């Protein structure tokens, strides 16, 4: 037979109880593999509701803290010429390895930003690279 | 079921009840397994279990359904609005 | 029982 | 009137497998041309009604 | 455990908020 | 006193290993990383019944948790494989206009089949009507994409559940899968994406039904000698 | 030694972008319909672009291009709303074709 009530229980809590009370004569051909290998949650109905007064999802926002440095080498020197390939996946920027050299020099022992900041800066001129600032 | 005949009204209901069974959990296979107390829009149902032999004291509707899915002992009050839909 | 009167052979029978 | 034949078997499994959709013929032939124009564009009157 | 994980701060690319062609100006 | 022995032998001899059909090689973390599944949609679009699934927000982006996919695309990818190995009906479902025409392909490879068009209402509640009294139903309907082109759920997935069918589906950060049996969190914008899920799903079904083959014929050349 | 999915993410390249808004990226020409451009950048979305009148021809598909990025995903949320409307869709312009 079946029972057509999708909001009450699971396709398997439904089968298995008609099953039991002898209304399904065969249980389905899913339902050995369902019960051998079942979901991690069981597909039951439930109705979404507004959040209302202080309530708030628990996602948060994801930052690291390279941010910092990122954020403000893009405040001085803004978008790198080169452009982002994010196709590759290896691909490293301007900005990335203005970090990398950042944080090179943070293992050195230096505990002031705006030098490390310049200290950074003036390694990767020497290196070659463009730092065209917003001025 | 709803039709201008009374009959195809009978015939759409019955067969299609039939594609919306629930399973009844019967402790003993005669009454409910705890006190049921709930309010359906603006009905009140409140389902009391009880011991064999003290059959159905409920509403007559209730006493139908309750041999339908084989209940045999149960009190219940309804209060509120005695719609039979709710 | 209160026996609904039983559809005969569809009588449309396409 | 022509008459369609039996889309599926014994075991019950349809024979197309836009089967149930309702209008396998006509879909496949809608996803026929649609692979065409597909091919055609990377590969790149008066009498008839 | 893991160091990669995600950190708690505030948005550090946050701009700085919009001020009137009269703010600060008597 | 033989169709015993076939049973136990075929169909519940598979229902005893953890992956029977080996679908841990299909997809790593690593590969789903690379088709991008883990984008998801912005903050604004997040389905509340999706936040458990979800890694965080990258600037107002949904990142979907790949630690979560893998083990819920093992479960769904396990799952197809048992019903294909049961020459059960696997039909793919999908409203996104892009991909059209590679779903219906990748069925049509595979053996199965595709409802990429415009669900007409009653395909699944009222079959017997449309398609005839002797009509088999799926049983099994894998939704690529769960939502229709007003960016509301595909009224197969509650029909599917009315009709006690277990569903596979791709759910993004915007999808609502409480009626989903074996939900998969994953983007379904992306062309690498869809590419990916449609390469496992067809290589799943095809390896369990060349392996429901391959029992048979061992047993039925034992059976003679 | 597998790397996990968090050490996957923070070296990304789309991490390391960090904001899209003023982002030159390059994209590739995956799709053309008349002068409407769809090109992909590597996002979640692709970016719809009108075809140059300059050098038109020279767009095809598999052209690689250059884009300005102004949002990765254009979305809203208009009066009454539970939910934002999304395009499905990126917002960048077209800057010219790149050549290495
Ligand atoms: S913004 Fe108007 S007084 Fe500052
Ligand atoms: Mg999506």
């Amino acid at each position: 037979a079946g029972s057509r009530l999708e909001t009450v229980g699971s396709i398997f809590s439904r089968t298995r109880d008609l099953v039991r009370a002898g209304v399904l004569k065969e249980k389905p051909l899913w339902f050995d593999v369902y019960d051998a290998f079942p979901p991690l949650r069981e597909p039951v109905f439930q109705r979404p509701r507004v959040r209302y007064g202080k309530a708030k999802a628990p996602i948060q926002d994801i930052w690291y803290h390279e941010d910092r440095i990122r954020a403000k080498f893009y405040s001085v020197y803004g978008s790198g010429q080169r452009a982002f390939d994010l196709f590759n996946p290896n691909f490293k920027s301007t900005c990335q390895r203005f970090v990398e050299k950042y944080t090179e020099l943070q293992k050195l022992g230096e505990t002031d930003e705006e030098k490390l900041f310049v200290e950074t800066g003036k390694a990767l001129l020497a290196e070659g690279v463009i730092l065209r600032r917003v001025g | 079921g709803k039709a201008t005949d009374r009959m195809d009204a009978f015939r759409k209901a019955k067969n299609r009840a039939v594609h919306h069974l629930h399973y009844i959990e019967r402790y003993e296979d005669h009454t409910i397994f705890h006190d049921i107390s709930l309010r359906f829009k603006r009905t009140h149902i409140k389902m009391k279990k009880q011991p064999k032999g003290y059959g159905l004291r409920c509403h007559r509707a209730i006493i139908t359904i309750c041999r339908l899915i084989g209940i045999k002992d149960m009190y219940a009050k309804v209060s509120g609005s005695i719609n039979m839909l709710s | 029982a209160f026996v609904i009167p039983k559809k005969n052979v569809p009588t449309s029978k396409r | 009137p022509r008459q369609r034949a039996i889309q599926w078997g014994e075991d019950g499994r349809p024979f197309h497998y836009l089967f149930y959709t309702g209008k396998q013929s006509y879909y496949s032939l809608m996803h026929d041309v649609y692979g065409m124009l597909l091919n055609l564009e990377k590969h790149q009157v008066i009498g008839s009604r | 455990s893991n160091e990669d994980l995600p950190i708690s701060m505030e948005n550090p690319y946050k701009e700085p908020l919009k001020k009137c062609i009269l703010c600060g100006k008597h | 006193e033989d169709s015993t022995d076939f049973n136990d032998k075929i169909l519940n001899e598979p229902l005893k290993h953890s992956d029977f059909f080996n679908v841990k090689e299909l997809f790593s973390v690593r590969s789903l990383f690379d088709a991008r599944v883990h984008l998801g949609h912005k903050a604004g679009c997040r389905h509340r019944f999706m936040e458990p699934y979800i890694f965080g927000s990258r600037l107002d982006h949904d990142i979907i948790d790949l630690e979560q996919t893998a083990t819920h695309l093992q479960l769904a990818l396990n799952f197809t494989a048992h019903m294909a190995y049961r020459k059960g009906i696997i039909l793919f479902i999908s409203r996104n206009r892009q991909f059209s025409y590679l779903i219906e392909n990748m069925a049509r490879d595979c053996g199965e089949y595709a409802h990429t068009r415009y669900f007409r209402g009653g395909m699944l509640t009222n079959a017997r009507l449309l398609f005839g009294p002797t009509v088999r139903l799926p049983d099994l309907i894998i939704f690529l994409h769960t939502l229709n082109n007003i960016f509301e759920p595909h009224v197969a997935v509650r029909d599917a559940a009315k009709m006690n069918i277990p569903t596979v589906g791709i759910v993004d950060t915007n999808c609502n899968p409480c009626l989903i049996t074996y939900p998969v969190p994953g983007n379904d914008d992306s062309p690498l994406a869809v590419h990916l899920y449609c390469r496992l799903f067809q290589t799943a079904i095809t390896r369990a039904k060349e392996k429901r083959q391959q029992v048979e014929a061992l047993y039925r050349l034992q059976g003679q000698k | 030694n597998v790397e996990s999915f968090a050490s996957m993410l923070r070296h990304s390249p789309l991490t390391q972008m960090g904001p899209a808004k003023d982002k030159l990226v390059i994209g590739r020409i995956f799709h053309i319909v008349e002068n409407d451009l769809y090109i992909d950048f590597g996002g979640k979305f692709h970016c719809v672009c009108r075809r140059p009148e300059v050098d038109g021809e020279k767009y095809q598909k598999g052209t690689r291009v250059r884009l300005r990025l102004l949002d990765l995903e254009l979305t809203s949320r208009f009066l009454g709303a539970t939910t934002d409307t999304t395009v499905l869709e990126a917002n960048a312009v077209l800057l010219g074709i790149q050549e290495s």
